């Protein structure tokens, strides 16, 4: 999976998740076009591995 | 090596209107989506008042 | 201290008719946010195919 | 805000996200509910912490 955000206008804050599931799906291309869209001056983005084979 | 790849992302000094518009964030939302070959399940965003703009695409 | 909390959790092991319920999950998930005390805007799930299920519930 | 949950029956997994605002609302009685409602027996949770005011 899912892609959400979450707005602060009043602080110029967007609270964004990118959880995508496949090989030839890339969460980083969607941050790159928001990262744009929204102007962004400022991030920091953690990444999660979601269900890892050795843990399932 | 796992089901999924998930950014958690803090956004900071955004443009303030794009921010509080729901039209637009579903735009870029749905952009994004595209961009990153997610096939669209279902998308679903809504205005807050008086500010703030929540959405999601189920992908 | 921040304008939100989030919980990031990995569950393994759980009741496989459970996990393959669409509606039953929604119920549950609907049920979650009660307990946190949070108010539902709007609940979206669906069943993927094969087995599987994808839901969102905003707050 | 929101609540997640993407399951995977045939591995008896589900990736599961409980992000909530306002000191009124805690995610942890979200978990609880999940917890028993998956009978879910082993899990691991991260906290983050969205939008610091120190960060905004």
């Amino acid at each position: 999976x899912h892609l959400t955000i979450h707005t602060w206008p009043e602080y110029g804050y967007a609270a964004i998740d990118l959880f995508t599931c496949g090989e030839d799906v890339d969460p980083w291309k969607a941050f790159e076009h928001l990262k744009k869209a929204l102007k962004a001056k400022r991030v920091h983005v953690v990444e999660h591995e979601r269900g890892r084979y050795d843990e399932i | 090596k796992s089901l999924g790849r998930h950014l958690v992302a803090e956004f900071y000094e955004c443009d303030r209107e794009v921010l509080d518009n729901v039209q637009l964030i579903e735009q870029e939302m749905k952009q994004a989506a595209y961009e990153s070959g997610a096939t669209i399940v279902t998308s679903t965003f809504h205005r807050f008042l008086p500010y703030g703009v929540s959405g999601v695409v189920v992908i």
